[PDB]
């Protein structure tokens, strides 16, 4: 969908090389424009690592030049990045984007998410978190869900699918020794929880893991 | 060499 | 390598308020064929950024007029004249004259409002985490402003812990409030000697904390 998108491992263990693909859609890769690679640091800190012209002319940053290459496939109208050589250093979230400066045109994809770790691949867990006592016949009532120890990151999490969109939070995940820490919650009136059923769905890409916790009751 | 140069030479 | 220089860091704008924003290169941006490549970008949370304003002063599509950019040489400028909820995010500053390319610092702009108490919830352990032989416990503090905050937990009495994770979340685009959540991780033998798990906030609009906890005898 949309014009442009980031596809790649989320995860990549030191010293190897790590490789990401831009695909390109609703215009050609080969007419106009520059197609660059910017990644963003854990601080807001952003990073032009290069570019390639529609016409396969190359420009890198010098602080990259050694262990940086830019590709393209030309038939799939997508473009490629190849950094050798990874250290946890190199993670950050990268971008590719098209534009040239000066006229009308500019496009930023997504962005995919790139950690550099040795650290293996777990699943999340996740608990549910209901009121414990609180409040029947109230205006509102929070409900949660906690998500433990998974790595790497992004989760996702959704209540109900999608149907709950007010009233929801979900907390930056807290990485602790090697392991992520996640939360979010949701209020809903009493009227319907504990009597309709909310469910939490959350989704980890990297360990291809997906699960709904529903939020049962206790009260007492 | 800014980009507007190096996309029109 | 050329810098780019940003200030303020933070800015906080009432909503209606004008704000400006300033941009310094440490080298001037002008090319030799007259135009000087300055773009202004805006990241909104969750967002990836976007251009807005290129040449110097030119406006992206899609940008309303409350936008202005300024400038020459070294010095540039982005003006708000009317700052709206929408306008919330971090604006990036970006020069394309020199090779390579850069990027500002940033500058984080947040939308000022009334004060607002928090809304604080207390979850104890989930019989499913439990038998996992862990168990935390959760306190979510919920739409309050400022930003400003302290958490501390206690376990039988003032006898405060330290092993908790906090984590708070960007100001809402929809009601410019903020949220945490504070998780206290401990051992579920840890958890089953003491009884009283207290969860105090502090806030500055109050005096008395405002505390939320749970004896361990109920469900």
């Amino acid at each position: 969908g949309v014009q442009l998108q980031e596809s790649g491992p989320g995860l990549v263990k030191p010293s190897q090389s790590l490789s990401l693909t831009c695909t390109v859609t609703g215009y050609s890769i080969t007419s106009d424009y520059a197609w660059n690679w910017i990644r963003q640091f854990p601080g807001n800190k952003l990073e032009w690592m290069g570019y390639i012209t529609y016409s396969g002319s190359t420009g890198y940053n010098p602080s990259l030049k050694s262990r940086i290459s830019i590709t393209r496939d030309t038939s799939k109208n997508q473009f490629f990045l190849q950094l050798n050589s990874v250290t946890t250093e190199d993670t950050a979230t990268y971008y590719c984007a098209s534009y040239d400066d000066y006229t009308w045109f500019t496009y930023w994809g997504q962005g995919t998410l790139v950690t550099v770790s040795a650290a293996k691949t777990t699943p999340p867990s996740v608990f549910p978190l209901a009121p414990g006592s609180a409040a029947q016949t109230n205006s509102m009532v929070t409900l949660g869900c906690l998500v433990k120890g998974y790595f790497p990151e992004p989760v996702t999490v959704t209540w109900n699918s999608g149907s709950l969109s007010s009233g929801v939070h979900t907390f930056p995940a807290v990485l602790q020794s090697d392991l992520y820490t996640l939360s979010s919650s949701v209020t809903v009136p009493s009227s319907p929880r504990p009597s309709e059923t909310v469910t939490c769905n959350v989704a980890h890409p990297a360990s291809s893991t997906k699960v709904d916790k529903k939020i049962v009751p206790r009260d007492c | 060499k800014p980009l507007e140069e190096v996309l029109n030479l | 390598d050329v810098q780019m220089t940003q200030t303020p860091l933070t800015l906080s704008v009432t909503i209606g308020q004008p704000a400006s924003i300033s941009c310094e290169s440490s080298q001037s941006l002008l090319y030799s064929n007259g135009k000087t490549y300055l773009n202004w970008l805006l990241q909104r949370p969750g967002q990836s950024p976007k251009r807005l304003i290129y040449l110097v002063s030119k406006l992206d599509s899609g940008v309303p007029d409350r936008f202005t950019g300024s400038g020459s040489g070294t010095d540039f400028t982005l003006r708000i004249s009317r700052v709206e909820a929408e306008d919330l995010g971090v604006y990036y500053c970006v020069q394309g004259t020199h090779f390579p390319r850069t990027f500002g610092g940033g500058t984080k702009l947040e939308i000022k409002r009334a004060d607002a108490a928090p809304t604080v919830s207390i979850f104890p352990p989930s019989s499913e985490q439990l038998t996992s032989g862990g168990a935390s416990v959760v306190c979510f503090l919920n739409n309050f402003y400022p930003k400003d905050i302290n958490v501390k937990w206690k376990i039988d009495g003032s006898e405060r812990q330290n092993g908790v994770l906090n984590s708070w979340t960007d100001q809402d685009s929809k009601d410019s409030t903020y949220s945490m959540s504070s998780t206290l991780t401990l051992t579920k033998d840890e958890y089953e000697r003491h009884n009283s798990y207290t969860c105090e906030a502090t806030h500055k609009t109050s005096t008395s904390p405002i505390v939320k906890s749970f004896n361990r005898n109920e469900c």
